[PDB]
């Protein structure tokens, strides 16, 4: 099958699994996150409180808790078993756009409009830490170890900090315009990164220089932030794009599938944890699970 | 204040007193004068055991508190599913050009 | 000792270059072909599509 499932009122964005593989959440414009089951595709809860518009959702490792980002500040936490507000990580003084998590579900990484990141502990409601660049920040990613945080600005400069140390140890290079969604993969050995040039290239972890630089998914006047994801082996790369199609990638430096469905631009793709599945947002109020047999 | 002793409310304590026993078992009641119910007790005179059910200590005989074990023990959202399609666009290029 | 061995690698080489080449382009014929004319269902590659 396909499953091309209605539900949002407005423009959704972030559509992500659970670490298990066994719901979706969605949520964008809409101001409600609404939860799913995989395998019968029916709806449940209706998260409603944020003021903001939301811009990340990233469900915890224990498969519970969720995390928004909202466009006022707030970063939410919902009890997805009974559907209960938990808090209101007060904190920036503007938009927030990113969100990551860690393996101990208990440290949170955000991105505001203040040029502001800040990292959360999920039992203080205040920030633990405070980095000030300079330029709006737009994405970030957290790496396995619960190390290193890769933060993505409007320079084209992937930085790269630790939590120990909090110094500019490096910087991605090569990267001509703007920062879209950073995604480390599943080893912890190298990201991805959409910038607005449209090359969706790839960066190592420990030397630091480029593995791929994919070219063919292009961003145009919308703004989105669109999205990139590794799949659960780290062979395939699935990049969206405002021309309607989902470039899922071979890392080898080959294009594979190119499908199209959509009728508006799209933002956030992802993959199933186990079982070939994508996920694939899109301003559109629509969603797909495609498939491979 | 109290605001501690209400947190212990309904867990197995083990309580030491000024003789020297210590009673154990889960707390339903507590009093400003430190007087607490204990629900299915048992002394530990030391090798030992005793069973007596409900008791209620004085302030006077309590010396210390301490914790063994923990506290015993959005329907449908609007969205709908389809099936499949994944329709074809004549036109290339980005979404606002043309 | 060269006859027996120039008969059984071409056997084991040769054989599937004529009718599992159409079996396979037909299966991907018909997954095209069940996923209707204008709208593909069939989630196929780029290059196939």
């Amino acid at each position: 099958p396909n499953l091309q499932m209605f539900g949002h009122t407005a423009e959704v964005l972030v559509a992500r699994f659970d670490p298990s593989g066994s719901y979706f959440a969605s949520g964008g414009m809409d101001r409600q996150i609404l939860l799913w089951n995989v395998f019968d595709v029916k709806n449940y809860g209706v998260l409603n409180g944020c003021k903001g518009a939301i811009t990340d959702l990233q469900w915890s490792r224990d498969s519970r808790v969720v995390y928004c980002s909202s466009s006022d500040t707030h970063l939410m936490s919902w009890d997805a078993v009974s559907g209960q507000k938990i808090r209101k990580h007060k904190g920036h003084a503007g938009v927030v756009n990113a969100l990551d998590v860690l393996k101990v579900s208990e440290l949170l990484t955000s991105v505001s409009d203040d040029c502001t990141m800040k990292v959360w502990d999920s039992r203080s409601k205040d920030c633990i830490k405070t980095i000030e660049e300079k330029y709006p920040l737009t994405a970030v990613a957290i790496a396995q170890q619960g190390t290193q945080v890769f933060i993505g600005g409007i320079d084209g400069a992937i930085k790269i900090w630790d939590l120990r140390n909090n110094h500019c140890s490096h910087v991605l290079k090569g990267h001509k315009d703007i920062i879209t969604s950073l995604a480390i993969s599943k080893d912890g050995s190298s990201l991805l990164s959409n910038s607005m040039d449209n090359t969706v290239r790839i960066f190592d972890v420990k030397a630091q220089r480029q593995l791929q630089i994919f070219e063919g998914a292009i961003h145009g006047q919308e703004h989105n932030l669109l999205g990139v994801a590794w799949s659960r082996n780290s062979r395939f790369v699935g990049a969206g794009s405002s021309d309607k199609n989902v470039y899922v990638w071979s890392a080898t430096g080959d294009l594979r599938y190119v499908l199209p469905g959509h009728e508006g631009s799209v933002n956030h793709v992802d993959f199933h944890p186990h079982q070939d599945i994508i996920l694939s947002c899109s301003s559109d109020r629509t969603i797909f699970l495609g498939e491979l047999n | 204040g109290t605001t501690k002793m209400v947190s212990l409310l309904n867990h197995s304590l083990n309580v030491t007193t000024k003789d020297g026993r210590t009673f154990v078992g889960q707390l339903l009641a507590f009093d400003g004068f430190m007087n607490l119910v204990l629900s299915d007790c048992q002394e530990y005179r030391h090798e030992e055991k005793r069973m007596l059910g409900l008791v209620i200590l004085r302030g006077e005989f309590i010396v210390s508190l301490s914790v063994q074990g923990p506290p015993p023990m959005l329907l449908s959202g609007p969205g709908v599913a389809r099936p499949a399609g994944r329709g074809i666009p004549l036109g290339q290029a980005p979404v606002g050009l043309a | 000792e060269n006859s027996q061995s120039p008969n059984i690698q071409p056997l084991l080489h040769t054989e599937n270059l004529a009718p599992a080449v159409v079996d396979n382009v037909k299966d991907d014929l018909i997954v095209s072909k069940g996923g209707n004319s204008r709208e593909l269902a069939r989630n196929v590659p780029v290059n196939e599509m």
